[PDB]
Formats: structure tokens, C-alpha cells, sequence
């Protein structure tokens, strides 16, 4: 599976949990009973760590969403979409600004969701983000992982948005389930990252593709980064199923979830 | 001209037209002193003008008065450089002084017409205390059919902030009054800060009422533009290294309560003067161009 694509932090934590659960299975346990308990444990893990966590985070984020505010979101995040949808359903009235980046363009997904929920929405690409932040009141970002030092590992361009939002005096909120918390630390995007297919960078502008046959040039290289790291100083608040915490409290959660 | 009549003329021109500022009154008094001096040498003329400037700065402890004094001394020095004969130099001086007075009388409207375009519709303006130039720029902005909400600080030692609020409500501009300590609370609601200055120092910083430095630092911390509207004749060749380096004749008599503070040029976005819209670095250049 890692050879097909490098594993994500959520998958790493799921593997750790499953290995710990399989190790905990006693030798005296019957094979059918052990298999049934393993399947039930996987189901319970999915339930608690995804569904109930998302519901709790939605309830927590409802208190931070007011009438008439403008919320900026980036890319695609199921947690962010659920938060916004339930906030709109409970009676909050607001508008959302959706920011997207090439080449995946996952933000479009979220856009459709918002349009199907009745939430007013705006769409733009990441280079224009600094244009729209003056009218933005809060920035709601999803996280792929939270690191032990408080940094936020996420889709590339998230730290960009956090920096530009700090430049405009806009609070930055990160919503993440506690099962995505990682004990590893990372100071930059170079030591640990994923390289996507470089040919995805080719775009048809006009009638020619400038990056076509880019390997014919010996000195030309194509870089397709997947992730980036946001320092804890650029994040104002983390919303988890435990509540609203600072980034510096990420290790604390890691201490209380382990034991 | 006696010292007593000098103080009397200064006070009379200050009282007769409250709109006109202290520096303009001081420069007018100096020009009126030069009008009737019955002297024959430029050396005694310069000495008498210097002594008049010292007694005038004794009357008022404002930086603008001393600014006008040095500017006027430089004007006399340049005029003397132009002409050696005392009579021709003196007539050149009186005509040049009349033109100078005419030009400095209308600086306020030039600053207003050049600065009112930085105010946007629906903006929230924070200002420190009473300053006629800020009143004029806000009046021009309103005359431009622009709607904005102004915040002002009560300016505790003398409640000139309340006077600013009254003079702004006079034209039905929505204004609010906050304490000196509430400035850090209000910065995030405002869009930009516009203040005046009693004196513009060599490096581009300003000398102003005691609460200006707090607003400059808070605006810098919250990334808000800090605009200073000031006249040309408030350009002192001073270089304060810190708050303690400010001359004591301006802090007091105008437990321990200073009346002024110094704001560094790195906390100032632009300066709106009758010369135009300038960066702080321009101001120094001007002074370097003035004293050869």
C-alpha cells in the first residue's frame, strides 16, 4: 500500500491502533470470537474517531460562528463541510469563501456541497487569497495531521493562507480529530513530504502545452509537492472533540489519549 | 519693539483666530517684529530675532513654535545670502515674508485635499486628540460624500478628545469617545489611524501628544496603516534617540506628566504635508536641501 502511495497520518494511526488491538488478542481466545471482536473494534474505532468526533467538533464550532461573518476555507475537508452545513442548518446566517489550488482543485468539491446546502459561496484560486482576506472574518482550515510541537501538517498552501491571514489580522482556526494527532515533529516541508506525478503540472494554455516533453531538457525539473507544515505561531485555535484548545496543547492531548 | 508688546501681539493673534495654529501665530509675530525694527545691521537683526524666538518659546512650550523659529532664521539667512545691502535685503525679506505667510496660511486645505482620498466609504477612523488638520481632512472627506465612523480618545490630561468629538458631531459625523487605556481595545475595529504632529523630526518621526506612541505601536502590532498629517513649518532638525532624548522644554509646562512623545518613522506609513504625500525618508532630504 505504501508503494502504491505513501500512507497518510490518519492511516498510520489506524495501523498503530489495529496492531495494538491484534496484539491484545489473547492466545486462549477462539478464532471466530477473536475475528468478530477485531471487526467490532474496527467498527467502534470508526464510529468514535470519525462520526462522534465530527458531531462534537460541529457543536463546538457552532459557538464560534455568528450571524453575518465571512468564513474562508481551503481545498476539500469533510469536517469543514459538515461544520458549515450544520452551522447553517441550526440557524446561523453567513457566507463562505472557498480557496482552491492546482492541480488537484479539490476545493470545487466543497463548493458543490455548499451550493447544495443553500450557503452562499465564493470561489477563487490561492494566489488571489490576499485580495479576499480584507473582507474575511474567520479562517477555517482542515488538517491532515497535528504534530507534537503544535505544527499543522496539511495540503500545500495552508501555511501560505495562515501567513497571509496573520498579515490581515484574521484569526485562524483549525479543526481536526484527535486521532490525527502525531507524536512526530517536523520543522519544514522538505524532510517529510510526498511527490505527486510531475506530469500533472502540464496545463493546456491556448493551443500548446509548454511543459510537454519536459524531460527532453536535461536541466528542467518538475516539483509537485503534496503537503506543507504550518508553524504553531500562525494558528490561533484548534477545535477538537475535547474542545477549543491552543496549538501548544496538542502534546497534552497526546498524553491523555495514550493513558 | 518691546518684549511686552511682542507677547501681547502673539497672544492677540492666537486669541483672535482660534482656527490658526500656534506656529503660524509665532511666525506672524516674528514677521511683525521684523516689520518695524529700526536697525541698520543684519547681525543685530539676527541677534534680535533669535532673542525674540527665545522669549516666544518662553511663552509657549510647543515644538511647532521652535520649528517656526528655526525656519524663520533660515529664511533670514538665505535672504541675507541673496543681498548684501541692508535696505534691499530688508525689502526682499518683507515681500518674501508676506508671500511665506500667504503660503503657510493655506497649507491645511492642501493637506486636506491630498489626504481625503485615503478614506474609504464605510471606513473606521481612529484619531488621538484634537487637531485642526484632522478636522479639516474629515470635513473634506465628508464633502466628498463619504460615510465613515470616527473614533477618538478622550486625551485625559486635558479633554481635547471631547472637544474633537463635539466639533465632529457639529457636522453630524458618527463619532465615539474611548478612554486612553481603551486604545488597544479599539485598534481591531478601526481601519486606519490618522493623527497630527506638533513637530516632525529629522529621521521622519514625529512629536505629538503623549498618547501617540501607544497608538503607533498598537497599529504596527495589528498591521494598520498609520497616517500623519502635518504642516511643512513643523520640520525640526531634531534626532531623538529615545523618549528620554526629547528636550525637556517640550515635555513639561505646556507625579511627572510629560505632554509630548516621539514616534519613530518605522511606525509611520505616510506623511501628508503641503509638500505632498511623502515617505518619512523624504523629510530628512528636505532638511538637507534647506541647510545647503
Amino acid at each position: 500500500l505504501t508503494q502504491c502511495r505513501p500512507l497518510s497520518a490518519s492511516m498510520h494511526n489506524a495501523i498503530k491502533f489495529l496492531n495494538k488491538e491484534i496484539t491484545s488478542v489473547g492466545s486462549s481466545k477462539r478464532e471466530e470470537e477473536a475475528k468478530s471482536e477485531l471487526r467490532a473494534a474496527i467498527d467502534r474505532y470508526v464510529q468514535e474517531k470519525i462520526v462522534l468526533a465530527a458531531q462534537a467538533i460541529s457543536r463546538f464550532a457552532y459557538q464560534k460562528i455568528s450571524n453575518g461573518d465571512v468564513i474562508l476555507v481551503y481545498g476539500c475537508s469533510s469536517l469543514v463541510s459538515r461544520i458549515l452545513q450544520e452551522a447553517w442548518t441550526e440557524g446561523r446566517r453567513f457566507r463562505v469563501v472557498v480557496v482552491d489550488s492546482r492541480p488537484w482543485l479539490e476545493g470545487r468539491h466543497t463548493l458543490r456541497s455548499l451550493v447544495h446546502a443553500g450557503v452562499p459561496a465564493s470561489y477563487l484560486l490561492i494566489p488571489a487569497a490576499s485580495y479576499v482576506l480584507p473582507e474575511v472574518s474567520k479562517v477555517l482550515l482542515g488538517a491532515h495531521a497535528l504534530l507534537a510541537n503544535g505544527s499543522v501538517m496539511s495540503r500545500v498552501g495552508t501555511a501560505q493562507l495562515a501567513l497571509v491571514a496573520r498579515a490581515h489580522n484574521v484569526p485562524v482556526l483549525v479543526c481536526c480529530e484527535t486521532y490525527k494527532f502525531c507524536e512526530r515533529v517536523q520543522t519544514d516541508a522538505f524532510v517529510s513530504n510526498e511527490l505527486d506525478d510531475p506530469d500533472d503540472l502540464q496545463c493546456k494554455r491556448g493551443e500548446h502545452v509548454a511543459l510537454a516533453n519536459w524531460q527532453n531538457h536535461a536541466s528542467l525539473r518538475l516539483l509537485n509537492l503534496v503537503y506543507d507544515v504550518t508553524p504553531p505561531e500562525l494558528v490561533d485555535l484548534v477545535i477538537t472533540e475535547l474542545g477549543m484548545i491552543p496549538c501548544s496543547s496538542v502534546p497534552v492531548v497526546l498524553r491523555v489519549k495514550s493513558s | 519693539m518691546d518684549d511686552k508688546e511682542l507677547i501681547e501681539y502673539f497672544k492677540s493673534q492666537m486669541k483672535e483666530d482660534p482656527d490658526m495654529a500656534s506656529a503660524v501665530a509665532a511666525i506672524r509675530t516674528l514677521l511683525e517684529f521684523l516689520k518695524r525694527d529700526k536697525g541698520e545691521t543684519i547681525q543685530g537683526l539676527r541677534a534680535n530675532l533669535t532673542s525674540a524666538i527665545e522669549t516666544l518659546c518662553g511663552v509657549d512650550s510647543s515644538v511647532a513654535v521652535s520649528s517656526g523659529g528655526e525656519l524663520f532664521l533660515r529664511f533670514i539667512s538665505l535672504a541675507s545670502l541673496e543681498y548684501s545691502d541692508y535696505s534691499k535685503c530688508k525689502k526682499i525679506m518683507i515681500e518674501r515674508g508676506e508671500l511665506f505667510l500667504r503660503r503657510i496660511s493655506l497649507s491645511r486645505n492642501k493637506i486636506a485635499d491630498l489626504c481625503h482620498t485615503f478614506i474609504k466609504d464605510g471606513a473606521t477612523i481612529l484619531t488621538h486628540a484634537y487637531s485642526r488638520v484632522v478636522l479639516r481632512v474629515l470635513e473634506a472627506a465628508v464633502a466628498a460624500k463619504k460615510r465613515f465612523s470616527v473614533y477618538v480618545t478622550e486625551s485625559q490630561p486635558d479633554l481635547s478628545g471631547k472637544k474633537m468629538a463635539k466639533a465632529l458631531c457639529h457636522l453630524n459625523v458618527p463619532v465615539t469617545v474611548v478612554l486612553d487605556a481603551a486604545v488597544g481595545y479599539i485598534m481591531e475595529k478601526a481601519d486606519l489611524v490618522i493623527v497630527g504632529a506638533e513637530g516632525v523630526v529629522e529621521n521622519g518621526g514625529i512629536i505629538n501628544k503623549i498618547g501617540t506612541n501607544q497608538m503607533a505601536v498598537c497599529a504596527k502590532a495589528q498591521n494598520k496603516p498609520f497616517y500623519v498629517v502635518a504642516e511643512s513649518f513643523k520640520f525640526v532638525r531634531l534626532f531623538p534617540l529615545n523618549q528620554q532624548d526629547v528636550p525637556d522644554k517640550f515635555k513639561y509646562k505646556a507625579e511627572e506628566h510629560p505632554w509630548v512623545d516621539y514616534t519613530a518613522p518605522s511606525l509611520i506609513t505616510l506623511l501628508f504635508t503641503d509638500l505632498g504625500v511623502l515617505t518619512p525618508s523624504a523629510v530628512s532630504d528636505e532638511l538637507i536641501k534647506l541647510y545647503l
